């Protein structure tokens, strides 16, 4: 009974971060040791004529981004572990995340390392025009 | 090709909305087209779901610099025979709102300790994963009728994991700087470890120079077996699966070839005792 959610390619990294005290550090160290990025993310078929904002209610990918389902880009949702923010709730689950095409191979790692500009809503270093 | 790790065990006949699905596989079929997913304005997210996620299927074969391996070789386990603790878990099955996974019920150790836990699972919700009590039934059969009373005599996991750390500390403070859990068909024991074990780089005790064997969530601190009072997690434990040593039959039949002083009382701690006994006889004779 039940429906499989994962593929065998993710078993090692998911089990490693599922047991870690600091899962974010464990994932970054896993990548640094030559480990493969988490795969089986929710990649969207979209027009690519969107605003380009980082976290949206609908896919807003532009010609330089790929749109993904938010929960699938969150290490804490992927491992089924506690979220690090004090309220314990997710900011990616329930939304779509726009990831630059050059970083689309590792969406979970991209969201773990980068921040969204509170002014323009674009990723810092990847679309934020502000100073 | 799929795995049973993180298998969705809910009874809901539909999948998840693309924004709430942890994976492409779990996205509802309505949204799937040409290997990808589409957003359908007018088909909204679900804000009330509770989906039990299975913790059966972990694979601890990571190779990360600075992170010790949990599963050790037979020769390394022999060197740390003082740290050996037999471990076995008798589980219950998920029922009513979920089906398809086993939850830890009675945790047994070669120390003779048996701890009964409240059937608890990892339930995904629209906001996070809720570690909470779930409906469960003892396994179908008469060799498991001793578990029926235990369904109501369990302790919450915050209490159970404190008792495990206290028991291991009292047993191992004068014997070893480690714990080596000695297992037979490790699958369910490794699943159960997710409930009371944490891993990371090697650390030292906050009160001394001995290696850290315990962790506290409350204070974000590490402790050896001598200073772990109040600690809730087993930190960086080691383990080995005796079943994988080329034995042809079941635990009891292999244990009984060398030992006649441990009669099977059909309880978690009895299996744990038999496992450590079999490991000693196999490794040192
Ligand atoms: O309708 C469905 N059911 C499948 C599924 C897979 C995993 C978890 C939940 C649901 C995908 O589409
Ligand atoms: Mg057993
Ligand atoms: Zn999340
Ligand atoms: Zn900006
Ligand atoms: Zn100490
Ligand atoms: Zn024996």
């Amino acid at each position: 009974a039940g429906n499989a959610t994962e593929v065998p390619a993710n078993s090692t990294v998911l089990s490693f971060c599922a047991f870690a005290v600091d899962a974010a550090k464990a994932y970054k160290d896993y990548l640094a040791s030559g480990g493969q990025p988490i795969t089986n993310c929710v990649k969207m078929l979209c027009t690519h004529t969107g605003t380009g904002q980082a976290i949206t209610v609908t896919p807003e990918a532009n010609m330089d981004q790929e749109s993904f389902g938010g929960a699938s880009c969150c290490l804490y949702c992927r491992c089924h572990i506690d979220h690090p923010n004090p309220k314990g709730f997710c900011d990616l689950k329930g939304k779509y995340v726009q990831i630059p095409t050059t970083c689309a191979n590792d969406p979970v790692g991209f969201t773990l390392k980068n921040t969204v500009c509170t002014v323009c809503g674009m990723w810092k270093g990847y679309g934020c025009s502000c100073d | 090709n799929v795995t049973g790790l993180f298998k969705d065990c809910s009874k809901v006949i539909t999948g998840l909305h693309p924004t709430q699905a942890p994976t492409h596989l779990s996205v509802d079929t309505k949204f799937k087209t040409e290997g990808l997913c589409v957003d359908i304005p007018g088909i909204p997210k679900d804000m009330t779901y509770r989906r039990l996620i299975s913790m059966m299927g972990f694979k601890m074969n990571y190779q990360v610099n600075g992170y010790p391996n949990m599963f050790i070789t037979r020769e390394e386990a022999i060197r740390h025979v003082r740290a050996w603790i037999g471990f076995d878990v008798e589980g219950c099955h998920a029922t009513r709102e979920a089906v398809g996974t086993n939850l830890p019920l009675q945790l047994g150790f070669s120390t003779g300790v048996n701890l009964v836990a409240v059937p608890t699972g990892y339930v995904d919700t629209p906001n996070n994963t809720d570690f909470s009590r779930v409906s469960a039934k003892p396994p179908p059969g008469d060799q498991f009728k001793h578990l029926i009373p235990l369904m109501y005599k369990g302790l919450p996991w915050n209490v159970v994991r404190i008792k495990i750390v206290q028991m291991l500390s009292d047993t191992l403070k004068n014997l070893s700087d480690r714990v080596v859990f000695v297992l037979w068909a490790h699958g369910f024991e490794l699943t159960s470890m997710k409930y009371f074990v944490k891993i990371g780089p090697e650390r030292t005790c906050c009160l001394c120079d001995r290696r850290a064997t315990c962790f506290s969530t409350a204070s974000d601190t590490y402790a050896c077996w001598h200073h772990s009072i109040g600690f809730d997690y087993v930190y960086n434990p080691f383990m080995i699966d005796v079943q994988q040593w080329g034995f042809t039959g079941n635990l009891q039949s292999n244990h009984d070839l060398y030992c006649q002083v441990h009669g099977n009382a059909h309880v978690a701690s009895c299996d744990a005792i038999m496992t450590r006994c079999l490991a000693v006889h196999e490794c040192f004779v």
